[PDB]
RNA sequence: CCGCACCUCGGAGAGGUA
């Protein structure tokens, strides 16, 4: 109702003569036309979506993804849009910025070398999560991990846990949580929580509006790191947006164990893979939670598949879950490869003694020493100067 | 699904949706079967009657 | 032997969709209902199957009543007095065996029963799922407005139903809006239990 | 009208108020089906219905009221616990409940419980508001439980003296005499202490000696013969000591009497899945029998649980020796029985 | 369908019929 209101007050605005303005991500369509789809609305198709024209886009080399802002106009007789007049501001900077620049795809990608610490630092008990995490496994800018765990093992937890870490020590990262079918209380639970943009998509509508939606933020993800913008998407969805991909793609005729098709990981690895440090400036960090031991051989052939393109897995054990011990993190199957260029030489030293003492002891013997040796202090300086 | 067609497969029995199409004789006329002839394209296993 | 069904149900089965009992009966009521199908005045034929080896047989049935009504499948206490009138009223299964009837196309509509009772066990799993997860109110859609029931819908192949009486007299339920509702028992329903949901 | 009260009445009785109460014959019908059936007809007139148990929660959620009468066997006749009512009252594994009981409708087997009426035997209001047993500070044995068919009990006392709280390990070869000497330290505790919650735990033994325990001694004997699988022997024990800690957290001198040093821990082996340890024992399957006897404790603010059992030594099975071995550095109290004694009788 | 191995339904043209 809100949305006739608006357009009905800026018709009769328009007619006495004033500017009336606009924003939104733009989403080219195949056609070779595209509309500006709203934030709020999750990027889903509205009616009052405002038509862009393809003279525009060829004047600004506009692609999926730029945020434009301007000036737009009611539709006359026989239009059903917003047509744009004039664009105002090209990604929240002036067009002749956004002119000269470098596309995604030929920026040479590096490894993790900015180290992102997610230590709060203020002592709290729930900063126990975020330090565990640092000892096992440094997150840097541009690194392309997967949080591997079972269900009911504190995926909902770690993440916010995640998300407040960043929100607090890293205030000027761009944290985007999408979540893609999953309930509607969650995303309203996460929306009110974290300190950031959240965009989701319920299981109550088809695939393809998930698909759109992960395709328009990974391209506005890309926009952002052109435009030298440390982007940061926490997708606990990988699996749920592979499922979608497989149930979306026509049928080729050569199916893998489990009811995969041949070409139905595609997207999904490239989606992970977009990922990565850009040299030039700006980077790519894409966390995503993968579900294992769920019933279903299809999530396990993905999780097999999807275990070899990342370089960082968090392991959650479903005993330590069980006896509600928070963080419940496999330290002996987590890690992290080329952790020297995110840490130091006494950091790697103390981190590798500190792996050799805990591997020979058991999961919840392991746990349960680490957590008593943190208890016994707020930051980690304290325990690594004692265990020496 | 992908995974019916991988069960049609995994067993010999037949599984479609079947239209009948098949040649019949119009009404009045009628008589008695004299010959038949057969032609397959190349490349295609023949029948038994072919 | 029977081996092409028995290769089916060796090894399409032990994957959690079937069971060694359901995916059996599954079959013999796809075949029973093939059997009814091919038939133009005879309905209500079954057919029992629980062997690797043992083969199939079509043995016809009637229901036992002292009335006449539907002649086509009903039968006198006459032929019951063989076992000295013990066959009590509302249990049906007495006859001679007859010849059984095999083909290759009744095998369409028998893929289309082991698919459907397969979407039945995907539904009991997250049935199963749900009460692990369960203890927090839940929202759903409604499909269709019937007689004294409702249904709700969370899209993981998962369904739900609402009993009217528990429901409020005044309002009236349309697809497409949301009904907060706590369920508290499934009733075994015929074709598949259904998680029954309730208000009050 | 409770369960175990119509559970314990012979099958005559029961079906003479059967016959009377107008239903089918009774007479070729199982008991628990006329029980059933009189349960049902009863609660049609519009009575009030109850019953009890000890909770066995599942790994669904819900959880049932296990019988004591029936050795905390899944019976047709539980008291289905839906999950709602467990994370009110915070119900756990051992929590015995009575309250007012309906018969299941149509399509249920199990009773559920509308209104829970006495919980473990006290006041629901003082057991929602209870101190854990791990937060218990546990304590060496201080009351003294003195077991003085008497010259074994005082040979026991000048040996090892036996109070609230400990943890012993009867040591004896087979044939040496530990049956009869089971049965008098089950008679002096029946004996000098009544008031302690006597539970004969027994796992793997002969259904006559069972049913000769059972009905000798004043207290409650909870076995499981050979007849029934190990996954029921774990069950059981599982149960008897959930129920133990339950009696301890509400200030009860419970007395586990272990005769199943060797049977659970077979059960335990067999029901682990698969680390290969000398006698064919796996590195996490002792984890359980060992805080099972762990459990027994001396607690300062209120109650105690007692655990004496016997262990099994000589039986020809290195495997048995390992774990005699191993369960030996864990307890406090060894009283071993010489063979040459008792051959000579 | 995931791994073989025992110690306590139409348009144009041609021909024809009345």
């Amino acid at each position: 109702r809100k949305q006739d209101i608006i357009f009905a007050i800026l018709k009769q605005h328009a007619k006495s003569g004033e500017d009336i303005f606009g924003d939104g991500v733009l989403e080219i369509l195949q056609d070779g036309f595209g509309f500006l789809r709203s934030a709020d609305s999750s990027y889903l198709a509205g009616p009052d979506d405002i038509y862009v024209s393809p003279s525009q886009i060829r004047r600004f080399n506009l692609r999926t993804g730029d945020t434009i802002s301007g000036k737009i106009r009611p539709p006359k007789e026989g239009e059903r849009y917003f047509a744009l007049l004039k664009v105002n501001e090209v990604n929240f900077d002036k067009p002749e910025n956004a002119r000269n620049k470098i596309l995604f795809e030929n920026l040479t990608p590096l490894h993790a070398n900015s180290r992102l610490r997610m230590e709060r630092g203020n002592g709290s008990t729930e900063d126990l999560t975020a330090r565990v995490l640092d000892l096992a496994s440094p997150i840097g800018r541009g690194q392309r991990g997967l949080i591997v765990a079972p269900p009911k093992a504190g995926k909902t937890m770690l993440l916010q846990n995640i998300a407040q870490s960043i929100a607090y020590n890293h205030p000027d990262c761009v944290l985007m949580v999408l979540l893609i079918d999953e309930r509607p209380e969650e995303v309203t639970e996460m929306q009110r929580l974290v300190k950031g943009e959240v965009v989701a998509s319920t299981f109550d509508e088809p695939a393809s509006r998930h698909v759109q939606v992960a395709e328009m933020v990974i391209e506005k993800a890309k926009r952002l790191v052109e435009h030298k913008k440390d982007v940061i998407i926490l997708l606990d969805s990988i699996t749920r947006l592979a499922r979608a991909y497989n149930t979306v793609v026509p049928a080729s005729g050569k199916v893998l164990t489990g009811g995969v098709d041949a070409n139905a990981l595609h997207r999904p690895k490239r989606f992970f893979g977009a990922a990565r440090n850009v040299e030039e400036g700006g980077s790519l960090t894409i966390i995503a939670t993968a579900l294992i031991d769920t019933g279903s051989k299809m999530d396990e052939v993905i999780y097999e598949e999807f275990k070899g393109t990342g370089n960082m897995e968090l392991h959650l054990s479903r005993k330590i879950a069980e006896k509600r011990v928070f963080p419940a993190i496999d330290y002996n199957r987590s890690g992290t490869r080329k952790e020297e260029l995110l840490t130091t030489q006494e950091e790697l030293q103390k981190m590798w003694i500190l792996r050799k003492i805990i591997h020979p002891m058991g999961e919840i013997d392991a746990m349960e020493f680490l957590i008593n040796k943190l208890a016994m202090t707020k930051t980690n300086d304290d325990f690594f100067e004692m265990m020496k | 699904t992908p995974e019916e067609k991988l069960l049609r497969a995994i067993f010999g029995e037949k599984a479609s949706d079947v239209k009948d199409s098949s040649l019949r004789v119009p009404n009045g006329v009628s008589g008695t079967v004299i010959d038949v002839q057969v032609f397959t394209r190349d490349g295609v296993e023949k029948d038994k009657r072919a | 032997m029977n081996k092409e069904i028995l290769a089916v149900v060796e090894a399409v089965s032990n994957e959690k969709a079937l069971p060694r009992e359901k995916i059996f009966e599954a079959l013999e009521s796809a075949l029973a209902t093939a059997t009814k199908k091919k038939y133009e005045q005879e309905i209500d034929v079954r057919v029992q199957i629980d062997r690797k080896s043992g083969d199939f047989d079509t043995f016809r049935r009637w229901l036992v009543v002292d009335e006449v009504t539907q002649p086509t499948k009903e039968i006198t206490l006459e032929a019951a007095r063989y076992e000295d009138e013990s066959l009590n009223l509302g249990d049906y299964v007495e006859d001679q065996i007859e010849s059984v009837t095999f083909d290759r196309i009744t095998t369409q509509t028998a893929k289309q029963v082991i698919v459907q009772k397969v979407r039945e066990a995907e539904r009991a799993m997250v049935v199963d799922q749900f009460r692990e997860h369960e203890g927090e109110i839940i929202t759903g859609v409604v499909k269709k407005v019937n007689r004294d029931n409702i249904s709700l819908d969370l899209g993981n192949n998962a369904e739900a139903v609402i009993l009217r009486e528990d429901m409020l007299p005044r309002e009236n339920f349309r697809p497409g809006d949301r009904v907060r509702g706590v369920l508290y028992s499934v009733r075994p329903e015929a074709r598949g239990a259904q998680l029954f949901v309730t208000r009050s």
